[PDB]
């Protein structure tokens, strides 16, 4: 006897946490940025030591 | 300080001092590491010590002259000193140097002993100048790609590629009369120094500095130079400051005098009245700092400097440091403000009126070319004393406030964190 009610809720459950798992994968790829295009350079140092 | 021009196009400033027992005569140009490109940096540090080569020095020793040289990132000086009635024979020897004569100082004995020599100063700043070379590359991640980046002394790599034909092309494009100041302090008076230019008549082309391509612009980043085999850390930290000719100069330097220096073993520092003394102090998380407001024609820096044996407390530094300065937009109180007055007033007091006048004509050959007239300290006493709370929280509301940082750091800095949450404290979460 809740079936006409089940899938009314489903739609709002279903278009909220759709649209917070695309926000969440924007604000992933913002605040990994730096990491991501970080560089490395080596000089070997003189044999003093 | 008397500005004149003369018939031929040269530009005479003097500052008369009847009370000093020397007398200081030169010339400034106005280019300096920031007019060169990444292959030929270095030709003015080496244009500096041939002019301070020994079979010059020589020459002027046996008159009773002195000499000295400064490269910067706008500018350059040849400054000879004598006694107050030896000033036409400094003026003789600049001649002699600069106008009538300057191939006997280029011959190739001469200039392969000078070359190894500043071979020898760079290699040694590069490996014992630990919190000098952290601001060098303070510049160099800040201004990157852009002409303000390059080292005033030039890179290793650079020097050695450098012949006696890439000299003689630097001074052929900066060494003119449309980019010179001739100065004079100390016992010299302006009359005596026009007309003693003027007796020599001194023809002098009519050539024209280039032009750059670039403007200088900021950029958020950093660069990480870590050595475990080093007892300490040095870090230095900066935003985008105020260009010299800025509405909000006076009021960037107050600023960087509210938090000021410290030394951790001096007990006279550890009393001073700074709010940020009461964080640091309980666990010793630093050896010393010093805050600074670096200005320069295009585009500027202000931030801080420090070093620091507690290792394994970087973070704390940092933090304790960056939420006083959020305090600038929000709670900064008038006590505050009225302390940091007293001690500007004193510390450009002590830098104009030194006894020395080498470094009286450095501060006013770089003056007159970029404004051409120099500012009394009267006049700017005034401007000083006219700054409100008001005026500091809307100028670091627009420079402070949520703005982008660059870093630099050499030695144990394993326990200083990411980009990112440094970033995240130049604002409060709070407001």
């Amino acid at each position: 006897p809740e079936h006409d009610e089940r899938k009314r809720l489903g739609l709002k459950t279903v278009i909220i946490l759709s649209s917070l798992y695309l926000l969440s994968i924007w604000v992933k790829k913002f605040k990994w940025a730096g990491i991501k295009t970080r560089k490395f350079v080596f000089n070997p140092p003189k044999p003093r030591k | 300080a008397e500005v004149t021009q003369l018939s031929n196009g040269i530009v005479v400033a003097t500052e008369h001092n009847p009370s000093a027992h020397t007398a200081s005569v030169g010339v400034v140009f106005g280019s300096g590491a920031a007019n060169e490109n990444p292959y030929n940096n270095g030709v003015s540090n080496l244009w500096k010590n041939i002019f301070l080569s020994k079979e010059n020095s020589a020459v002027a020793a046996k008159e009773g002259l002195a000499l000295s040289s400064n490269i910067s990132r706008d500018f350059q000086s040849y400054i000879v000193s004598s006694l107050p009635g030896s000033t036409d024979k400094s003026l003789d020897f600049l001649n002699q140097s600069f106008i009538q004569q300057k191939a006997n100082l280029l011959s190739s004995s001469n200039f392969e002993a000078t070359k190894k020599s500043v071979l020898k100063q760079v290699q040694d700043f590069e490996e014992n100048d630990h919190p000098n070379r952290v601001l060098e590359h303070l510049h160099s991640t800040a201004f990157q790609n852009t002409p303000l980046s390059l080292p005033t002394r030039g890179t290793l790599e650079s020097l050695e590629n450098l012949v006696v034909a890439d000299l003689e092309s630097f001074a052929n494009n900066h060494f003119l009369n449309s980019n010179a100041v001739v100065v004079g302090t100390g016992n010299i008076k302006h009359e005596d120094l026009v007309n003693s230019i003027e007796s020599k008549n001194l023809s002098l082309q009519t050539g024209t500095k280039p032009v750059l391509k670039k403007k200088a612009a900021f950029l958020g980043s950093e660069v990480r130079l870590r050595d475990d085999t080093l007892p300490k850390a040095w870090i230095s930290l900066a935003v985008e400051g105020e260009p010299v000719n800025s509405p909000n100069y006076f009021v960037a330097k107050l600023a960087a005098q509210i938090f000021g220096s410290y030394n951790a073993f001096e007990p006279a520092s550890r009393l001073q009245g700074i709010k940020l003394l009461d964080n640091i102090q309980e666990y010793q998380l630093c050896d010393n700092f010093n805050h600074f407001s670096l200005s320069y024609k295009d585009s500027g820096l202000w931030g801080f400097s420090t070093a620091t044996r507690n290792v394994t407390m970087i973070d704390d530094l940092i933090h304790f440091t960056l939420k006083q300065w959020n305090r600038l937009t929000i709670s900064v109180t008038d006590t505050e403000v009225e302390r940091a007055k007293s001690l500007l007033k004193l510390q450009l007091g002590q830098l104009y009126e030194s006894g020395n006048p080498v470094n009286d004509a450095n501060l006013l050959g770089a003056e007159v070319l970029i404004k051409g007239s120099k500012l009394s300290l009267g006049e700017a006493f005034k401007k000083i004393d006219a700054i409100t709370v008001k005026d500091v929280k809307a100028w670091a509301g627009k420079r402070l406030w949520d703005q982008d940082i660059a870093i630099a750091g050499t030695g144990q800095i394993e326990g200083l964190l990411d980009y990112m949450r440094i970033r995240s404290d130049m604002s409060m979460m709070r407001w």
